């Protein structure tokens, strides 16, 4: 039941300041130090800072001069604000538990993640994905979801509200001029399609844009 | 800082086989006997579950086919026997020093029996036809190993221009892959040809898989 | 007491010492005849002050034997303070042996009796070849320098004696013999100063003055761990030369890593000169 | 100045330690005057060993008043050692002039009686009897060796009454004699500052400490004991230090409070216990 | 050793509300600062979980209603509010001393609404009156109170001597209540009589439940 | 996945031995205490001992003289015997992880049931019980499983193999003729019975006793 949840602005401006809210559960900050730690691809894994339960505080000595963490403990919370955010800030950034009495960190939140770029938010351009009339029928069948022109990353597909997990394979996105696109593949018997209804749900946080786009036959 | 260096880079194991990564230290995170560095492991789209703490110490609750092993500046994570969800990205992290300081990874490939990509093909959606473009999907699903070649026919002509390929990490169940192999036109490209066919070239077997469509 | 006198030869300080009280009680014995051979006026006096000679010099060496003993459960950390003990007392014999030279200086400064002058001079041949054996005096560093500090006031007394009955006999002037003698006292009080200074500072529990320089900031980088809230109740003395004991507690977060702030606390404090260290470790409530 | 003269007259047990000590000096420097103007060294010898004596309570009280002082970054443990110190010093500067009374009494005895007034011997006698009956009664090792010290002067009065009645030469006996009670007097007080010096382990702690340790060792995750060190700091107050070896996942908060307790119970002032958690 | 005395011995507490068990020790289990004790929580038929350490810490992923509070002999812990689940044995264990020692135990019983108890009768089995004996067994399920009377009527006859009845603990989701009231008798006793009756008297009516089956 | 399972005899014979293992998974022997602790209806719950990771072993004072806890790390078992078995030490027996750097028991056992008596192992008597005709059918009916003549405790009662578990009210034991009886009450839709298949599974570990019996309407 241990939790932590970020939750911060996925698209910051460059130069501008990064705030970050990570709201913990199943544990007190009256005895826990929570770690910051940002992950890019091009730097991996990256510790960021500590907060101690009596308000120490320990940052990365190459952000000790823009990097600033807070907390309460009576809402259990824990803010992390950065200044001056450059290109090289894009990343994924997790609050998380330290291990108890070890340089560890036991529990991870599902981090949050920041791209810094001037670009303006874009909401998903949700389509749909039928095979092509009837041919190649089988006992088998795929179905896709595009999801083009959304910006910034992440969003959440999912098919039929999470009723259905087994067959779901999502790909990453992929950017081209500014701008991002993905595809989700899932598959199904053939007695379940058109026979009942199958949809993709496309969730936006950054722009707060719910699709339930509705898979037909052609 | 203390420089963490992992190897290998990338890992290929059986099923029920042993893997082994290396994490090498610049300096000794080492202090009375104890040696502070920590194994975590991140799946697909996962944040890093801690495996080992003070590089011999199992986590509660994690399987007990993990073990750690070393001192000083040399230590050894090892899984025995290697299951197909222990495909993920493998981070040594010391804490002998400030700042906190994370290897590269090790990402270790799950081997199994090689598999034939299961390919559809699907055109251009009707609302995104009427928006002005027209992306064109061959989805390659359940293959083993992760080389694969995609091309595109137009009537009998190559193009590889517009083609952006996705690929997906490994299966934590069945151990495969997935492709996406997408293209992009407008309108007039897009109508000014009829047949259009992805083109799946795998080690499984010397024919190409040829799925096609009209119109 | 047979492999006694083993392990004395054993060690260079102690064969030293040994050495250097033998041939005290040799000429002792070669003076003490000349005594007993009616010619004690001055000549006991003399035997005297050097057998309180030889027992500073047998001191020295009972301390250098001792200091090596294993330790036990009545004395833990050993007999090494018997060194420091020693440079305790042979500068405190040394000041109350110039207070005599001082009052000496008295009993020939009122009414100055004129009461061969060769055994002065065996004397100082003595004290010359001790101070070429002893020129380390520069656990044996407050044995050798109260040692070395001894020799050296007994061959300024010998100086003195000479420079006096040398402006008696062929210059004649009277009254460089009291001003000799106070000066001689003054040089050796000044001379025994800094080893005195050193022994009082160690056995009163001092911070050691070499230590005291680099301890702000050794609580500096201990202040500086993660986890660690607060430094307090730091005791930092002097066990015997160069061997120094800490003790420290550390008030840490409820759920700092203990072992790492143990491990990183010894060692700053080890990279300092401190031999032995105490570091209690304190969770806090929050 | 001033403010002193008026000071000890409104206290009653500081006045008569001021009588002590001046009526101590005062009989010393009537003591040295006799014994230069005749030739009475066992008056010479008694004159010296009280004059220390009386040195050695000057001495204490200024120990007493510098042990008052703060601790600072030189001095973490304050200056209370001082008082050890002070009792030590007066030990050695008793046994170096005794020793060298020795001296003078041999030397005489190998190679000017002037009787005069050589009654003065019974009044030293009056003296230390008064002397010796208002010490009859942290100031442990402060007072101790002056009340053997001033037990020993009343002897040495005895010893110079005896020599003065023999003389109407028995005087290097009474000086070798007073040369060896001023030794086997001050024996204690230094074998005391001795022990306190040297960094024993106290000898009120010597007996309990094994009983502490199996005690210790009783608690629950407690694997051993290492590197036990206890001392006297100054009178009744010890500084112990010592280093538990514990389970991995022992319950070191604990463990830390049962320990201080068990030392605290046992009389330790100051403790430190270090808890290393073994790999096994 | 430490004794641990728990008050009150049983709680009852309604939905939303706040609970507060004491526990009250001999000798105190405070050292520096520290009060080792902790609290347990121990429900139907369940190994004791642990809810507070060291009196005011809460466990690693238990809910945030539960608090401890306390020091030197004293100690409290809270629920705010109470929830359905929350219907259990709390336990005080001091940990200052050898031997630890738990408390006597507190059971939190929780308040609702009264309910009607469900009635239910069953006769002998051919099994078990081929067996050789013959049991009539009434159940009473999900009412409030723990008090209830059950009668047996036998042809009009009141029979007190061969009855057992079995009580269920408070249930963790209704918090409701089961009663078994079982007859036994041999195969004459049972077939000289016709019409078995159990009835139930509880506190929701006045009318008492009559359920009975003849033969 | 931190888990431990007690195994050991239920009946116990009077000044006899009594010998536990419990084996544990998700932690290591080499750096966890485990303490054993017997929870009675008589006096509550007792702390027996704890053995730490070197095998330091330290015991109740009331059962120095007849209590012997052991282990081993390589297969992850602690022993745990005890001697002169007596009638008030029949009790629940838990082996416990001991909370790390704490005085708390973290993780317990399922425990074992220990009874210590001279009677002999009875195995259980299951009889079905069906409501009477076709009285009162209304929409909730109930049905029972009974089970008579058993020595000692457990017996686990389970209904189509614990697949339904709504409803089900299983009664506590009852000492009679120094043997046992308990009742097990289940709920079931009307339309479901006697439409399709509903059974009684009793196990009882102590006679080794397995029955699926069949619940039919008379």
């Amino acid at each position: 039941e241990v939790q932590l949840q970020e939750s911060g602005p996925g698209l910051v401006a460059p130069s501008q300041s990064l705030s970050i809210t990570c709201t913990v559960s199943g544990f007190s900050l009256t005895n826990y130090a929570v770690h910051w730690v940002r992950q890019s691809p091009g730097k991996g894994l990256e510790w960021l800072g500590v907060i101690w339960s009596n308000g120490r505080t320990d940052y990365n000595a190459a952000f000790i001069s823009r990097l600033s963490i807070s907390k309460d403990n009576s809402k259990s919370q824990v803010f992390f604000k950065m200044n001056s955010l450059q290109a090289d800030d894009t990343a994924i950034y997790y609050c998380a538990r330290k291990l108890a009495y070890e340089g560890a960190m036991d529990y991870w939140g599902q981090g949050t993640s920041v791209t810094v770029s001037s670009a303006k938010t874009t909401p998903p351009s949700v389509y749909p994905l039928a095979p092509g009339s009837a041919a190649q029928t089988n006992s088998m069948v795929t179905l896709g979801c595009l999801v083009k022109g959304y910006f910034p990353e992440p969003v959440t597909v999912t098919w039929n509200s999470g009723s259905l997990s087994s067959g779901v394979h999502t790909f990453p996105a992929v950017l081209q001029s500014d701008l991002y696109t993905l595809s989700s593949s899932v598959t199904v018997p053939s007695s379940t399609w058109p026979s009942e209804t199958v949809t993709c749900n496309v969730a936006h946080p950054a722009s707060s844009t719910k699709v339930d786009k509705k898979i037909v036959p052609r | 800082d203390i420089v963490l260096t992992q190897s290998p880079a990338s890992l290929a194991v059986s099923l029920r086989r042993r893997a082994t990564i290396s994490c090498r230290a610049s300096e000794s995170v080492d202090g009375y006997g104890h040696s502070f560095m920590h194994w975590y492991q991140q799946k697909s789209g996962q944040p890093p579950k801690l495996l080992i703490y003070r590089a011999s110490n199992l986590e509660s609750g994690v399987p007990a086919r993990f073990s750690g092993s070393g001192s000083r500046t040399d230590f050894t994570l090892t899984i025995d026997p290697v299951e197909a969800d222990d495909a993920a990205t493998y981070y040594c992290q010391q804490s002998n020093e400030d700042p906190y300081t994370f290897g590269s990874g090790t990402k270790l490939e799950i081997k199994r029996a090689d598999a034939a990509p299961t390919v559809s093909i699907f055109p251009p959606s009707s609302e995104q036809l009427t928006s002005g473009g027209a992306s064109v999907v061959c989805f390659l699903n359940n293959f083993y190993p992760k080389d694969i070649n995609v091309k595109w026919k137009i009537d009998g002509s190559e193009r590889q221009n517009g083609v952006l390929n996705s690929w997906t990490d490994q299966d934590s169940k069945d151990s495969t892959y997935s492709m996406s192999s997408t293209l992009t036109l407008t309108k007039d490209e897009y109508e000014r040809h009829n047949s259009y066919t992805c083109e799946a070239t795998h080690k499984t077997s010397t024919s190409p898989i040829v799925k096609s469509f009209n119109r | 007491i047979s492999g006694w006198f083993r392990s004395i030869l054993s060690d260079k300080t102690s064969r030293n010492l040994f050495f250097f009280l033998c041939l005290n009680l040799s000429f002792a014995f070669v003076e003490l005849l000349y005594g007993i051979w009616s010619n004690c006026l001055g000549l006991i006096s003399d035997s005297f002050h050097m057998f309180f000679d030889s027992t500073a010099i047998l001191a020295g060496l009972a301390a250098s034997v001792i200091s090596k003993w294993r330790d036990n459960d009545a004395f833990s950390y050993g007999y090494v303070r018997a060194e420091v003990l020693a440079g305790f007392v042979n500068g405190l014999f040394l000041i109350f042996t110039a207070f005599f030279i001082f009052s000496e200086g008295v009993e020939r400064a009122l009414a100055p009796p004129d009461v061969l002058l060769l055994v002065s001079i065996l004397g100082f041949v003595v004290n010359l070849i001790g101070i070429f054996v002893f020129k380390h005096g520069g656990p044996s560093r407050q044995i050798l320098q109260g040692v070395f500090l001894h020799i050296l006031a007994d061959t300024l007394g010998s100086i003195g004696v000479i420079a006096s009955a040398i402006m008696m006999q062929n210059f004649g002037l009277m009254i460089a013999d009291p001003i000799c003698s106070i000066l001689i006292a003054i040089l050796i009080v000044v001379s025994v100063i800094p080893l005195l200074r050193e022994s009082v500072g160690i056995l009163m529990q001092r911070t050691p003055p070499l230590l005291e320089n680099s301890l702000p900031q050794c609580y500096q980088r201990v202040q500086q761990l993660q986890g660690v809230y607060s430094l307090q109740e730091q005791h930092f003395w002097t066990l015997c030369s160069d061997v120094y004991v800490g003790t420290l507690k550390l008030i840490v977060a409820p759920d700092a890593d203990a072992r790492w702030i143990l491990s990183q606390t010894h060692n700053i404090f080890t990279q300092a000169g401190v031999r032995q260290l105490y570091v209690q470790i304190d969770f806090a409530a929050m």
